[PDB]
């Protein structure tokens, strides 16, 4: 166990036009987007309506059809049938180079506040609800002639979702799917060298395509 | 210590007397520097890399047989460091006595990124 | 790579009102003016209208006819063709002397806040909008009898844009666009020597011009 | 260089009610009363209308006939003519002693907010305005039986502005225009003496009687 | 110089009935009262209407017949004449001991906030007014069988005004008119004895009974 | 003097409901029940109304007849004849074991704020009221099987006030009306025992029966 | 300290001389590095059991006889540590010096990950 | 430490018993000083030059042989350095007995700007 | 731009009695009087009758011997042929001093709405007409001795409505003409300095005057 973060490598890839519309989601086993033609090791967008934990994922063909990182073997609140199902064709991957130490903050939960009269010690209901945003930082030593700044001042001048990457030295991933801001500016400091600072956010749940 | 861009600095005032670590065993009357490193900042890339330049900071001692001689080698060394591409003193200097040489000293630290490579 | 925060001067100039009125400026390269007549070397301002990314910045006429700083060759964001472009000559620069240490501060990305009811999870949105503004700080040390001194306190009192350039000890710059404020007023501490300082803010990106 | 902040001497005076209207103040040459009989030497604030900055500021007569310390040779911001100039004599000046550190505070300007909608990126615009006041505090140590303390407690309770002069031990001098506070009463500490706390506050720009 | 904050001891007097109306406070002397039969010695509040400075405040009947303290010289804001002046007897003084380490707090002033458009610059006003209320804390140990305890907890039970004397080693005072707050109640610490606290509260000037 | 917070071992009780009528409470003396047939050492509560400071205090009947723990000697603040007289006795004490280090909080006093405009100073009058309530905390070492926790809990749920006593290793007592929270759950620390908490209200002035 | 891949990792350059927390008997001119343990961050789960690896802080030491071998393996050790699968080099190098032997030195921090089975 | 603008200060109390860092070989039995720079607050500018002041916070010892006179020299020094263009005395002074000699010391900080050329 | 307003100067003058008729008024070009003596520089009141558009404004004499505000090149609604123009001087300008906080006024156009027949849908009329009436009030800082105090006081009983200015720092101005009052004195707020009520009011067109 234990997973460490040492050689994390982030990167980000745009969002293309290519689209399909593979049907034959089955909920049993990991879920098979049944007769595509999409080449196996291609990552795709899924924006397949009438399902609520599959809206706005990325996740990669491989295997025979299916497309791991997906569980819905659970139905109780999986009601339905798959249907017509949306795969979008995502870039490649431009990767971040001297980066610093990515701090991940927020994430935490509201509750709700209120109270039942008739308790006659007066208890206070919590009732969970609404988890807020999580974000990333990932600070970076800045130098003007590199592949990824231009890219991710261009990202970021377009304002449109992108795909980042976690790549662990493993040879895992975690694809998200999000906003992603550039700073692009130098941040003078006492001694150290000039920094450059990238922010995430994410719009949806996080997938772990195993390698 | 980068040895070779602090010893072609420091060679024209005291005619080659920078030495590392360590004063030679004959050093003569004449004043003469020691430097030595003694820490720094690191800039280590998280993605598993180190940069090609590293921060260090050294130490500069001057030992001359008089106090003026000592005064100036001190005040000579801040101006041409201040006056450097890529380095900076920081502090002041503090000076010492050895009685059984009867010479005088002096200590300043200086910041500097030099070429790993 | 790692570019660091020594030699690092600064300095301001007037905005002065001969204009020219230029036309040609090509997507393709790095942008030319076609025939201007203006000498190879002059930091010039650009108000051109009708392209988005132009508006309010700075850059010199270099190598044959172009104005390096530039790279608008993304069109998707970029339409039309060029016209009419605004250029007016800026004067010389004052450069600031007895500086201390910088400490840029702002910056920070001010997203939005709401949530679609439909998650099961109740997962939160962030969308970011509304970049902070950036500002810039220069301490530097009081001396009536210096050349800066009047000149910043009299680009203070006009109350009017100006150009600040950063000039690395290299041999590079990056001209912005903006205010400038000024203190001229002492602020005694307990031993250190009288302190001045001098306030920036930037209305536009940031230009390097390559040297 | 590097004003060093050693020696430094307090002072403040009272303001009578001995007029002039001394005209003929030229923009050119550091501005000179024609013809006044006041000799050389005296302390005289200027309160002349139509012009912006000599508004209450405090200088003194000297050289042949001009009052050094004003630089109106800018005349794009200092438009028409000098015409009438109102004089008014300023008394004597009563020196603190036994003071402590002085911390000058405040002077921060508080900027615009507010952003233009058209801007791809959303840049945010920052517009510089209304710089707050700057204060002044100068521990004392208490003692009854002695000159200033009286006098700083009567002009405390006048209620009405004065005009403070800040000695350097070189010989200069630095006038300012404002009110002045005082304590007057005892503030007990761990071990240490009574303190005696006198804060000022300037409501014009200062003056240097170069000497 | 350097007064020292050394064998200071507190105490307090409560305020009693007796009147009279003794008229003839002189401007220019240190003030007399005209033909009193106050045997010299007696510690007398003053209640005058028609002056500003000595409504009320505290002093004792001493030298011939004046009541050293007050130095109403000043007549420009000090104009008509004395007329009818009141003076209450006040009682004896009850005084602290085991006490700890008394911290004055407060007593700042409250500045106005406003600009005039028509500076060229922009600058702020600041004008001082109403400053605050000055207050007293004096930490005790507690003991329920000793003079003080009793007579204090009283003194704050009636809630009227008392007259607060600060006795300096030297043989001085330091009379005052205030409230006088009390707890009265056991303050448990990690190992310190029990603390007891007494807060106080200035109403008007304080007086200096030179000894 | 100096007394210790040593050895101090808390405790409450219960009110019943026998009640009882004796008047004839004394002014002059330590107040005296005349012809109470409660037997000599019990805690009884105090509840007559037509006085002021008698409201909801607690004493214990010894002596011949009297309640020690009262000094209303004092009538210029206590107007009338005593009349009737309520008598709730009180239960048997519970004594809490396994305490931390009690730390009474709160306790200040709200002042009243506003100016007399005629004052040539502007002085600010501060004029006290309305001391916050005064409350105090106990943590102790959770232990399910000891007779305080039930009695506590049990205390807790009925939500009446009781009768909190402060016991001094010396043999005297502090006896307080007040309200009663615990909190009965454990609070996981480090590497700490499991604390549990006991927070106290007092709802009038403190007793002391002197022993 | 673990051993195995410590020394697998710095064998080639050194030759085999890497020895735990002491010089051997009679080491020779040839740069050596001297390892040791100096503490850590715990990996201890609060359930009643400790995981399968533990973090561990050493500290490394190269003594030569000549300043640039010394700094040349100095560098060779950080850029080897610095492209590992589970360390990290935190710090920057300090010199030192030994008269009676007239040999230089230098010390570095590492934080490392191992098996601890 | 600024030598000349010290001396030619204390001098006239001292008879020119000023020496800097060391005591000479026989320094008498009347009161003498000694000075030594311990630091002081950098004034380097940041466009790449350091200014021609420059702080330095300078140590004072006086050794009599009777405590009234280490008294009276070291409240004269206090005297004529808070009495002085740009020097300025932090701090109170600090007793020393020197068993072996029979001497009496003392000890105090002296904050200074002088001029660097 | 984005000018700010911090050197807003309001002037008002009264009309003199004198008429000067010299016809020019024209539609193609900007009216011009024909070898007039009216030097340019001195404002005049224009009241053409059979010209709507220059019916009760103020303009000054510019170009050679014209008068500018009207270069329009409609015609439908500027009828006529030049006409019995008059040319009325207007007096010497006074400037308020330490101004407020300007307001404006309802700036909302009045309707003529109704009902038709044809609709099936019940199709609502609206006909916006005509802005509302407008005014504007700007508040006054405290003084008597000084010339606008006396100037305000002899306009308020004159009883006519005035030309009044609106300025701008760069030499812009705004001749208008409209009613104006000004209410004395007592407006005592809570501690801000005394103010000056004013208020102003339009009902015709002001002009732009470059200069």
């Amino acid at each position: 166990a234990l997973t460490l973060p040492k050689g994390i490598v982030f990167g980000f890839a745009p969002i293309t036009s290519t689209t399909s519309s593979v049907t034959g989601v089955t909920r049993a086993a990991p879920p098979v987007a049944t007769g595509t033609m999409l080449t196996a090791g291609t990552t795709v967008l899924v924006r397949s309506n009438t399902w609520t934990g599959i809206n706005n994922r990325i996740s990669v063909v491989d295997a025979n059809k299916a497309l791991q990182g997906f569980d819905t073997t659970d139905t109780t609140t999986y009601p339905g049938t798959s249907g017509p199902v949306e795969l979008i064709t995502v870039g490649a991957f431009v990767n971040f180079t001297q980066q610093g130490e990515p701090s991940t903050s927020g994430g935490d939960q509201q509750f709700w506040n209120g109270q039942l009269l008739e308790d006659r010690s007066g208890r206070q209901l919590a009732i969970p609800t609404f988890k807020n945003a999580k974000t990333l930082t990932l600070p970076l030593y800045m130098d003007t002639s590199l592949p990824w700044y231009a890219a991710a001042k261009a990202a970021d001048a377009r304002g449109e979702p992108v795909a980042v990457r976690m790549l662990l030295p493993n040879g895992d991933a975690s694809y998200n799917y999000g906003y992603m801001s550039f700073d692009g500016d130098a941040t003078i400091t006492a001694n150290a060298p000039i920094t450059n600072v990238a922010t995430f956010t994410f719009l949806s749940d996080s997938t772990l395509v195993e390698a | 210590t980068y040895g070779p861009i602090l010893k072609q600095l420091l060679s024209p005032y005291f005619s080659g007397r920078v030495f590392p670590d360590a004063a030679p065993d004959v050093p003569g009357q004449d004043p003469y520097v020691i430097y030595q490193r003694v820490g720094g900042i690191p800039t280590y890339f998280t993605e598993g890399a180190l940069a090609d330049k590293a921060n260090a900071r050294v130490q500069l001692e001057v030992w001359s047989t008089s106090k003026q001689a000592t005064y100036e080698a001190m005040v000579h060394i801040m101006r041409s460091v201040a006056a450097a591409p890529a380095m900076e003193p920081l502090g002041q200097p503090i000076d010492d006595y050895e009685p059984a040489l009867r010479i005088y000293g002096s200590r300043v630290d200086i910041s500097m990124y030099y070429n790993l490579t």
